């Protein structure tokens, strides 16, 4: 069968460079064209470029945004595709994809994440919610990176739960908000896996 | 709950032990309390208590 | 010029019935050699996406014979004979007659068909820590509202508040929006939807 | 604390003569279990 498995996530900031190689197992490399497509979060994907078979040999395309910035190489003993960063810039910090083709994108692998953000990592500033007489919640602000995970009564409660997604400001850091809506005091917990910053939350109106 | 459960089993025992006699169901459902009540009754072969 | 590819977007999808995604062309995509030049993708909300049809009918292997699509010259349709609960996600269709491939559409998120729900406005004042914390984020929470077609307005105007959506559960079949309106320290001495659930705009400030 | 929790797979709590009583949530839960006879015969007899 075959696989086109990436490697090379990591966390930058803007005016460096980064690697990004994809596994190719499986098949003749030399015959499918190696093409590159970046996934904003939250949003649709978008193709950053491609290289053209050895036996054809052709050239490389890459999209108007990437020009001079991002180059494609290939080989066949080796069979790993390369896809180069430098001059990295904020509109980078998102998912990119393998795919198996110029224009057919036959196949995608699982996606790396390539963050570019201005933070490093931080502790959290975790900020509770006041219900007005209902639901209650509990901000995480300022934490880089994403690893979080939030859970309501230490892991107790499963009905209702929510965490919000990472929030996108411009300081580079981000926001996450986990809220219970039930009726009635309840505990929330947020574990930052590199910070190791243990926060425990009680909350009142 | 799991503290509650280990201090009542740890902190008094007792001297209960578990033995079976040959008493008929009914006739052994009269034993209540006074550290002779049943623990399981069986039929009218043998009793646990 | 480029192609205008705009399938429409927003259909819902509830498991066990026949549904049907149509799509744009500005000029014909129907070239020469008698076949079309169009792709229809699935994104995997969490993962990797995977093809479904090719030269706008030909089905792709692997995935099951559930994706059904033809087309005119330039009217296209991908009609999905059925869903399941697993057959949810956002389609694409990437049309594939002038590289270079940058875009692929905006993208229709499907989910599971239901009917309207009210949607429930929370209005959260943020907390005194905060403020004197150097921050202040005023959340009007919205949960339990489908489907997704309302934003969160912020008088006394908008500008600072954020759009933070997460994607559809599995029992409730519902969804959920944060509007964290990031704010400073002397500019905090009301929000809205505008959702279908219902018509008049319900006023509830902090 | 006075908040919901979730629970499990339903058992049979025998202490009350068969298996009838779910679970006793009762605070002499334990002191029913530890005193009063699980009344075996007629719980053995159901189950069978």
């Amino acid at each position: 069968e075959v696989q086109l498995v990436q490697s090379g996530g990591g966390l930058v900031q803007p005016g460096r460079s980064l690697r990004l190689s994809c596994t190719a197992s499986g098949f003749t490399f030399g015959d499918y064209a190696m093409s590159w497509v970046r996934q904003a979060p939250g949003k649709g994907l978008e193709w950053v470029g491609f290289i053209r078979s050895k036996a054809y040999g052709g050239t490389t395309e890459y999209a108007a945004s990437v020009k001079g910035r991002f180059t494609i190489s290939r080989d066949d003993s080796k069979s790993i595709a390369y896809l180069q960063m430098n001059s990295l810039k904020t509109e980078d910090t998102a998912v990119y994809y393998c795919t198996r083709g110029g224009t057919l994108f036959d196949y995608w692998g699982q996606g790396t994440l390539v963050t570019v953000s201005s933070a490093s990592t931080k502790g959290p500033s975790v900020f509770p919610l006041a219900p007005s007489s209902a639901a209650l919640g509990c901000l995480v602000k300022d934490y880089f990176p994403e690893p979080v995970t939030v859970s309501w009564n230490s892991g107790a409660l499963t009905s209702g739960v929510h965490t919000f997604p990472a929030v996108l400001q411009s300081s580079g850091l981000y926001s996450l908000s986990s809220v219970v809506t039930v009726p009635s005091t309840y505990i929330c917990n947020v574990n930052h896996k590199p910070s190791n910053t243990k926060v425990d939350k009680k909350v009142e109106p | 709950v799991v503290a509650l459960r280990s201090r009542v089993i740890a902190t008094m025992p007792g001297n209960k032990g578990m033995a079976s006699i040959a008493a008929p169901a009914g006739e052994v459902r009269a034993r209540i309390g006074d550290r002779v009540e049943i623990a399981a009754v069986n039929g009218p072969r043998s009793v646990v208590v | 010029d480029v192609v205008m590819t705009q399938s429409p977007l927003s259909l819902p999808v509830t498991p066990g019935e026949p549904a049907s995604i149509s799509c744009r062309s500005s000029q014909s995509l129907l070239h020469s050699n008698g076949y079309n030049y169009l792709d229809w993708y699935l994104q995997k909300p969490g993962q990797s996406p995977q093809l479904l049809i090719y030269l706008g009918s030909n089905r792709a292997s692997g995935v099951p014979d559930r994706f059904s699509g033809s087309g005119s010259g330039t009217d296209f349709t991908l009609k999905i004979s059925r869903v399941e609960a697993e057959d949810v996600g956002v389609y694409y269709c990437m049309q594939s007659l002038q590289t270079p491939r940058l875009t692929f559409g905006p993208g229709t998120k499907v989910d599971i068909k239901r009917t309207v729900a009210a949607p429930s406005v929370f209005i959260f004042p943020p907390s005194d820590e905060q403020l004197k914390s150097g921050t202040a984020s005023v959340v009007c929470l919205l949960n339990n509202f489908y489907p997704r077609g309302a934003k969160v307005q912020w008088k006394v105007q908008s500008g600072n508040s954020q759009e933070s959506v997460t994607e559809q559960d599995s029992k409730d079949s519902t969804y959920s929006l944060s509007s964290t309106l990031t704010l400073s320290k002397a500019d905090y001495e009301a929000c809205e939807v505008t959702h279908q659930g219902l018509s008049s705009p319900v006023t509830k400030s902090f | 604390d006075f908040h919901p929790l979730p629970g499990f797979v339903p058992f049979f709590s025998t202490v009350t003569g068969r298996w009838t009583q779910p679970d006793e949530l009762d605070a002499g839960y334990w002191y029913r279990n530890l005193r009063r006879t699980v009344r075996f015969a007629d719980a053995v007899r159901a189950l069978a």
